[PDB]
RNA sequence: GUGAGGGGAGUGAAAUAGAUCCUGAAACCGCAUGCAUACAAGCAGUGGGAGCACCUUCGUGGUGUGACUGCGUACCUUUUG
RNA sequence: GCUAAAACUAUGUGCCGAAGCUGCGGAUGUAUACUUUGUAUACGUGGUAGGGGAGCGUUCUGUAAGCCGAUGAAGGUGUGU
């Protein structure tokens, strides 16, 4: 079994077990989170793709956790002209792990 | 008041050095060589955090490209094809499959096709 | 456990002793003396110097046996230059350098 | 004439790469059992058990 | 880190035998360069050689339309002063065949280390007959 | 070589405080180990990325290196540029 | 490299394609309402010469006959954050 998912606009085939990170959610750690909005469910040869949604199909996962990514260095200059400027930057993400697959 | 400029001075110079880590000759040795280095390397990131989006997404086309024409339609087509049936599984998803599960991305293919008929 | 000595202040250029230091790197002491004896370099006299002082400290200070010893480690380094004036055509001055080094010899079984 | 641009280390190091130096040929003397250098009389003036000193 | 890179101990290269009577020159070429690059499989990678071996067979029965069998012109210079050479289809089909094909492939290749090592996985002969029967080539008909 | 210089012993809290001797940075020059490098053309990086070596909580981990590959003609000043 | 084109004319159906637009996450300027709020909504955030606003570090004076320090200050050299 495997499943595709939506999450932060941007899409994840994931499997039991899989340990992902996304973006940042508003839930707690500990919590459950339940997708309803699976694409598309593959068990060996029991394929099912959904019209937009596969109907009746479940992913549940767990929170583990929230953190940021490493530092990023932003830099931006402008030869001749007397211009410079920096900036830093460390996205915000949310992690998973995926605990059940229902089709 | 008078001020010794040595402590700050050294330190500045040697995070501009340290951040120099790994350049060839005097561009990881000497101070001015090393700070124009490492400027110009700032600058190629900034670039190439744009460019690495288009260099995925075309990979992405010819990997599904590849597996269309193994399943008897072109790229243009199964994408048309796979819009009208509503599928909404983006190009990402779509070449992993055709890279790791053939059965999967045929099924999706018979989907395509028979939306385009 | 390697037995050092040092040579410092050897009035010769580094870069002309380096040539004799790689040709002794690694061989054995008396395979070693042979190659410093027949040599015409300068520096092999000075190189010599320091080898046989390295033997008589691994054999005196150590109580190690001469024939199981080889030449484990050796390089050269820079030392102190001296600075002098060579007077030149026209009323011009260009300075010139003596150069010294310094050379350490460590021997081993 | 004069160099436009100094020259790295890398290749002052690839020119030297040809300046190592070379041993002799050396031989044991068998008539006094002394390493001496080959063709040569020995530092004692030994030479194919001919003595030159006496 | 979800998109994979084929990796070079685990790339499959299988032997095909094309004969070439009859077929207009750039429509092959276009066809084994896309195969000698490896386009044609899911796991394609830019960076590394995912390719097939095409034999090629009669490669004097080569074709080209038009008036190019006598006014295709092929150039090289000796890089000594006035050093440069011509010569045309019809007398080099005749001479060395295998070098219109190295060339038409070369040109349609990437231009690198990389499509050095893609094109040394064409074979070209002038005859019907090929050395690689112990390679087993299955017959292409592109 | 009754030289210079060093190796022991001894003094001292400390001798890599040993005489132009507190601390001992950088340019510059050696030795050692790990990886890469002798069919391939350019501001030497950057975004990818196989393999290898060591460490390891054995990992979707850490450190070093970087085959192959897309893009890419330094900085300052003065100028319409 | 290309000739019932991979050329030219006309028509049609798909697709590719930018730092443009959309999606998700984060920061900030101004304004309107919450009738303190730091909160929501709306519109903005390429920049030379210039104008305006807000800050980081360095040496010395008071606070300091205080607080830290041979169970190790300043300085030097790595690592993590």
């Amino acid at each position: 079994m495997y499943a595709v998912i939506q999450s932060g606009g941007k899409q994840h085939r994931v499997v039991e077990g899989e340990t992902l990170k996304v973006e940042l959610l508003k839930a707690e750690s500990g919590a459950t989170i339940t997708f309803d909005d699976v694409l598309m469910v593959v068990n060996g040869d029991n394929i099912q793709i959904g019209a937009p949604v596969v109907a009746g199909a479940k992913v549940t996962a767990e929170v583990i956790g929230h953190g940021r990514h490493d530092k990023i260095r932003i830099i931006k200059m402008r030869r001749r002209k007397h211009y410079r400027k920096q900036q830093g930057h460390r996205q915000w993400f949310t992690e998973l792990k995926i605990t059940g697959i229902s089709g | 008041a008078r001020v010794k400029r040595g402590v700050v001075a050294h330190r500045r110079h040697k995070k501009i050095l340290a951040r120099a880590k790994g350049y060839y000759g005097a561009r990881s040795r000497v101070y001015r060589v090393a700070f124009q280095a490492v400027i110009k390397a700032g600058q190629y990131a900034y670039r190439d955090r744009r460019q690495k989006k288009r260099q995925f997404r075309a990979l992405w086309i010819a990997r599904i490209n590849a597996g269309a024409r193994q399943n008897g339609l072109s790229y243009s087509r199964m994408i048309d094809g796979l819009k009208k049936a509503q599928v909404i599984i983006d190009r990402r998803v779509l070449a992993d499959i055709a890279m790791h599960d053939a059965v999967a991305f045929a099924a999706l293919a018979e989907k395509a096709k028979g939306a385009l008929a | 456990m390697e037995v050092t000595a040092k040579l410092r202040g050897a009035a010769i250029s580094a870069q002309k002793a380096r040539l004799v230091a790689d040709l002794i790197r690694g061989k054995s002491v008396a395979h070693a003396l042979n190659i410093l004896n027949f040599s015409n370099k300068k520096a092999a006299v000075l190189v010599k110097k320091a080898l046989e002082s390295a033997i008589a400290n691994a054999e005196h200070n150590n109580s190690l046996d001469v024939d199981d010893l080889k030449v484990s480690t050796i390089y050269v380094d820079e030392g102190m230059s001296l600075k002098r004036i060579m007077p030149r055509a026209k009323g011009r001055a260009d300075r010139i350098t003596k150069r010294t080094c310094h050379i350490t010899v460590k021997v081993g079984v | 004439a004069v160099q436009q641009n100094r020259k790295s280390r890398s290749r002052r190091d690839m020119r030297r790469s040809h300046d190592a130096l070379t041993e002799n040929a050396l031989t044991v003397d068998q008539a006094t059992g002394e390493t001496h250098r080959r063709h040569h009389v020995t530092k004692d003036g030994f030479y194919r058990g001919r003595q030159l000193f006496a | 880190m979800k998109t994979l890179s084929a990796k070079p101990a685990e790339v499959q290269h299988d032997w095909f035998v094309v004969d070439a009577t009859g077929k207009t020159l750039g429509r092959l070429a276009t066809e084994i360069a896309r195969r000698l690059r490896g386009k044609h499989k899911t796991s394609y990678t830019p960076h590394v050689d995912t390719g097939d071996y095409i034999i090629v067979i009669n490669a004097e029965q080569v074709q080209v339309t038009g008036n190019k069998a006598l006014d295709k012109k092929y150039y090289r210079h000796t890089e000594f002063p006035g050093g440069l050479k011509e010569t045309n289809f019809e007398k080099l089909v005749a001479h060395k065949p295998e070098e219109i094909f190295e060339r038409a492939v070369k040109g349609m290749l990437p231009k690198g280390p990389l499509g050095y090592a893609m094109i040394k996985k064409m074979k070209v002969y002038a005859g019907s007959e090929h050395p690689h029967a112990a390679q087993q080539p299955q017959v292409l008909d592109i």
